[PDB]
């Protein structure tokens, strides 16, 4: 009876039935084949270990994340994520639940067609709907207007929604966050005499991406206080027993999110893509887009954002106008608690694609 | 039969021989408009059964004495009459297989919890708060942090006047009098005296079991509900949080944590946040806090105040149920006391719950008073042919119907982001197919309905008449959502008396992965539908007898019969149609 | 009982009962359909908002003034003005009000007949009269002679009246103000 909200993150695929509390399953999504010769020869070893078992087995596998910039690595591994998750974690019956899968606002077709069709033919769900991750963060946020930031590894997006219609001519996709923040952190960690070249070793970087990084007060002045080294240099210990003491790079990695000259793309930072999306909205409406600027995801969890982001936008946005940035706790699960609110609401249970509709149209007419 | 001239005791002798004939329990249902003697004539029935048939109870007197005590807790002032009950008590006097009287049990159904938060303009709140700020001494009122009614948020709407006699009025000190009391003094009634009824409450408290020190811990709970209501909330967060408190509400939060016994810091980060965890969703995690909105902090404070009054009223009736407990059982005589069709000139949510209960009682009366009785005229020698009743089952399956009824659109509005009373009113006529039981105010030819715009209320035609309901604060009244951080604080209060207001089946064991976090929203409209259909299964499964009490005038004056006031209580209670099926061929 | 004065404004429709003081309703006049895709859970939102609520929704609707060049756009939006105003503003009862509608001296027929006729059949009006806006300004000015200016968005007109006769050889209508301004 009750529908299932399953969010296709790249992290951190998230799964839990429709409301009223925290996701039942969150897991690191990786598939890894064993790349070594296991000369003990039990045998009995899985051909593909999925997450979480592939995050215990670091260094004996070659990790492959299921989606790469919002596009599948192949649907053989994607389907295997889903099957593993549904059967040996949740223990759900496929014929019992209408499902909900998520996608990105400007994601290339036919990835939603092919998906919807494969999940209907493989798992034989009786109904399905696909919501964009930004729209679900509006319902979680509980406001009626505003620009939504779904920033996860490896694609961020900037969608403006107004009372409660969508503006088609102001949607911005930046490929800046978050896998490029992982790669940039890996590129500036070599400077301190250690290296993490393998797929498994990139995970060790991911753990330092969570815990140790910080964001500048203002770049130019944080660079000033950088010449003093005591507060700047903090020493982390890593699971191989080694202690790495990182300085400038501690604030350098998140600072990438402003002015991505470090990545080398010609597009501007979140600061300016925000302003240029607001001034692509209609002249009358812009007044109430200010103070409904809402961040979301897990890659917005660095400490000095959003109050860096706020102070910078407020300087470029019109005077007198109040720019209030909205960044509550829980944002990593925002999308998911959003999805829960949606699939629990009548009447919009009846805006799902039902089996009769799918049987007629097949992979045609999604929208 | 034929040896009893009409009297109340001719009804009580009849509903005791059906316990000996067909051997089925009988429920006395007293109907009639409010303030009509349905509680006073009931005390005469309980004296008749324990003389004429039953070999007595433990003691008679406690049941009589403690009834006005629970009417301090449940009575208020309404537009129709001054002393009206805002609760539907259901007495269950038990007997056994032989028919020995083993003891009683008093409960309550339809408690007007909304009244605690909002008191209208000429209504009161509950009658226990006006007996505590009027009757409590000056070495008692400073200790419980009490003052005149204008200081409390839950008493700055409605009427703040005390019901007090001329001699009583001057014997209440001036500091306990509000600006409305300075403006227009006490409310005048010959039988309602708030300071007199505080003495007949506290004397009756020591008659049901309470120690005089234990009444003071009951006064700390009532004053803690008053000093909880006084917390005034505001906005928060540089990068957006959700809610904080006001500066003047720091002295009020300290006196609330002094009366309840729960800490101020642990309540300040619980009225302002939605606590949740990530431990359940993984193999390891943490417990974060997500700030609530400003309206959800005020609505949570109101749900926390209504939750304490719910369990204090159930703890008080359990103390009374303990003063005449039952033994082995099988037969039983129930006595219902609830108000019939109490509608006014401004009707809201609680008058729609009264009229919804009346549509179920009238559908009960068509299958217990008309169907069975005329089946007995059609079998007891005469053989009389059927006359059909005028059905109203379609009005019930408009109010409470699953997915397409009114409460299924009201409860769907509260779960929606940004709930609206105009969006819910327009969704009622959008989901409705526009059939004769319901229409918009513009479709009524009455002048009183002319001033109501089509998105500010709706008219339901009921069997006893057409009642317009305004939708101002309708969605707000249905919310009662109790947050999980507040359940592990008010139930698990540091003070033992407060903690012992909760017990089984309300309190129960839990363990990790049970498998979900419920009941979240809860829903007031489905709280009353769950307990109303549960009491409906006890009325359809038991026998019954019907007494209806009509007022001779609405001023409660002796030797005065008014042909307009008596007629409206006969026309708003089901009389003409039921006395048209009964006529038939004989 | 009481008569109702409803001025079929060019602007700016004005409504209020007869005697004494100021109109009870002023609103910009606009009807507006929604010009963007509605992503929200929603979904009770009006397909046509009239004023004043259609001026609370700027930039997400496409505003259409119901009277253009002094002629009704279609009677579909005009009736919707009437229905919205009478029911959720004035809160008037259908057969209780003799009504008063306004017009312009050189405005083409059958615009005043079809209006008068539809308004009698739709709202069931007990009595009606239609006055030109210049004639009403005679009563407002309190003189019995003079040249009268009813200038609204987008038709002005110039009527000379002499104690208290109308002059057919001197009536001028200019399409000079105010939507062209
Ligand atoms: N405390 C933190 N600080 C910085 N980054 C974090 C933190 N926690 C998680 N992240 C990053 O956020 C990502 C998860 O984002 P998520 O909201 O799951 O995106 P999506 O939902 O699109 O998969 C992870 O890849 C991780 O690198
Ligand atoms: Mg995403
Ligand atoms: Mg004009």
């Amino acid at each position: 009876t009750t529908a299932l909200v399953c969010d296709n993150g790249s992290g951190l695929v998230k799964a839990g039935f429709a409301g009223d509390d925290a996701p039942r399953a969150v897991f690191p999504s990786i598939v890894g084949r064993p790349r070594h010769q296991g000369v003990m020869v039990g045998m009995g070893q899985k051909d593909s270990y999925v997450g979480d078992e592939a995050q215990s087995k670091r260094g004996i596998l070659t990790l492959k994340y299921p989606i790469e910039h919002g596009i599948i690595t192949n649907w053989d591994d994607m389907e295997k994520i889903w099957h593993h998750t549904f059967y040996n974690e949740l223990r759900v019956a496929p014929e019992e639940h209408p499902t909900l899968l998520t996608e990105a606002p400007l994601n290339p077709k036919a990835n939603r067609e092919k998906m919807t069709q494969i999940m209907f033919e493989t798992f034989n769900v009786p109904a399905m709907y696909v919501a964009i991750q930004a729209v679900l963060s509006l319902y979680a946020s509980g406001r009626t207007t505003g620009i939504v930031l779904d920033s996860g590894d490896g694609v961020t997006h900037n969608v403006p929604i107004y009372e409660g219609y969508a503006l088609p001519h102001a949607i911005m996709r930046l490929d800046l966050a978050g896998r490029d923040l992982t790669d940039y952190l890996m590129k500036i960690l070599t400077e301190r005499g250690y290296s993490f070249v393998t797929t498994a070793e990139r995970e060790i970087v991911r753990d330092i991406k969570e815990k140790l990084c910080y964001v500048a007060l203002d770049f130019e002045n944080e660079m000033a206080t950088a010449a003093s080294s005591s507060s700047l240099e903090k020493s982390y210990e890593l699971p191989d027993g080694q202690v790495i003491t990182i300085g400038n790079e501690r604030f350098r990695c998140p600072e990438t999110l402003f002015q991505p000259s470090f990545i080398g793309m010609e597009s501007a930072g979140i600061h300016e893509t925000t302003y240029n999306s607001i001034m692509k909205c209609d002249i009358d409406i812009r007044k109430d887009l200010y103070a409904n600027n809402v961040m979301s995801g897990g890659t917005t969890m660095y400490p000095g954002i959003a109050d860096r982001m706020q102070k910078e936008i407020t300087a470029l946005a019109p005077s007198t106008m109040k720019i209030k940035i909205i960044a509550p706790p829980e944002r990593k699960y925002s999308v998911w608690i959003g999805g829960s609110i949606l699939a629990s609401l009548s009447t919009f249970q009846q805006m799902w694609i039902t089996k009769q509709e799918y049987d007629e149209a097949g992979p045609s007419i999604v929208h | 039969l034929g040896t009893m001239p009409p009297h109340v005791f001719a009804i009580a002798d009849k509903a005791f021989r059906d316990m000996k004939v067909l051997k089925l329990s009988q429920s006395i249902i007293v109907s009639g408009e409010s303030g009509a003697g349905k509680t006073e004539n009931t005390k005469f029935v309980l004296r008749y059964l324990t003389e004429s048939y039953g070999t007595g109870q433990d003691i008679d007197d406690r049941i009589v004495e403690a009834n006005p005590l629970l009417e301090a807790f449940g009575n208020a002032k309404t537009v129709r009459n001054n002393n009206s009950s805002r609760f539907g008590k259901f007495v269950e006097i038990h007997f056994n297989e032989k028919s020995s009287v083993v003891g009683g049990f008093v409960s309550h159904y339809l408690l007007e919890k909304s009244r605690i938060c909002v008191q209208g303009k000429e209504e009161r709140n509950y009658h226990i708060f006006y007996r505590l700020c009027a009757g409590a001494s000056e070495d008692i009122r400073e200790r419980l942090h009490l003052s005149s009614p204008d200081n409390f948020r839950y008493l700055n709407r409605g009427c703040t006047r005390y019901f007090a006699n001329k001699e009583t009025d001057k014997q209440i000190l001036q500091n306990r009098k509000s600006p409305e009391y300075l403006k227009a003094g006490s409310l005048k009634d010959p039988l309602l005296d708030d300071h007199g009824d505080f003495i007949r409450m506290c004397t009756a408290m020591k008659k049901i079991g309470l120690d005089d020190e234990e009444k003071l811990d009951l006064f700390r709970v009532v004053a803690g509900v008053l000093h909880l209501g006084n917390i005034d909330f505001e906005e928060a967060g540089s990068t957006s949080g959700g809610c904080n408190l006001k500066n003047k509400s720091t002295q009020a939060l300290e006196y609330c944590a002094e009366l309840l016994g729960l800490d101020q810091d642990d309540l300040r980060v619980s009225l302002t946040t939605r606590v949740m965890l990530t431990t359940a969703g993984g193999a390891k995690g943490t417990v974060i806090k997500v700030p609530l909105k400003v309206e959800q902090a005020n609505n949570a404070r109101d749900a926390l105040a209504k939750t304490v009054y719910s369990h204090l009223f159930d703890h008080v009736v359990n103390r009374v149920n303990q003063c005449f407990p039952f033994e082995t059982s099988s037969y039983f005589i129930g006595v219902l006391d609830i108000a019939g069709f109490e509608y006014f000139e401004h009707n809201s949510f609680e008058q729609f719950c009264i009229n919804y209960c009346n549509e179920k009682l009238q559908q009960f009366f068509n299958e217990r008073i008309l169907k069975e009785e005329q089946e007995l005229y059609q079998k007891e020698g005469l053989g009389v042919n059927e006359v059909h009743y005028v059905d109203n089952q379609d009005c019930i399956d408009l109010i409470e119907a699953r997915l397409v009824g009114i409460l299924d659109i009201l409860d769907e509005e509260n779960r929606l982001p940004q709930p609206s009373d105009q969006h819910f009113t327009s969704a009622v006529h959008q989901k409705h197919k526009d059939h004769f039981r319901l229409s918009i105010p513009r479709k009524s030819k009455l002048a009183i309905h002319r001033n109501i715009r089509d998105d500010e209320g709706f008219i339901i035609r009921h069997f006893a008449g057409a009642v317009c309901y305004e939708t101002t604060q309708f969605v707000e009244k249905n919310n009662d959502a109790l947050h999980m951080s507040l359940e592990s604080l008010i139930c698990e209060s540091r003070d033992k008396f407060i903690r012992e207001l909760f017990e089984s089946s309300t309190n129960n064991n839990k363990d990790t992965k049970q498998k979900a976090g419920k009941l979240s929203f809860i829903s007031v409209g489905n709280k009353f539908k769950t307990q109303l259909n549960l009491l409906l299964d006890k009325l359809r499964s038991t026998g019954a007898s019907f007494i209806r009490c009509i007022k001779p005038n609405l001023k409660m004056t002796s030797h005065h019969f008014e042909g307009a006031q008596i007629l409206s209580q006969l026309q708003c209670s089901g009389m003409v149609s039921v006395l048209d099926l009964m006529q038939g061929g004989f």
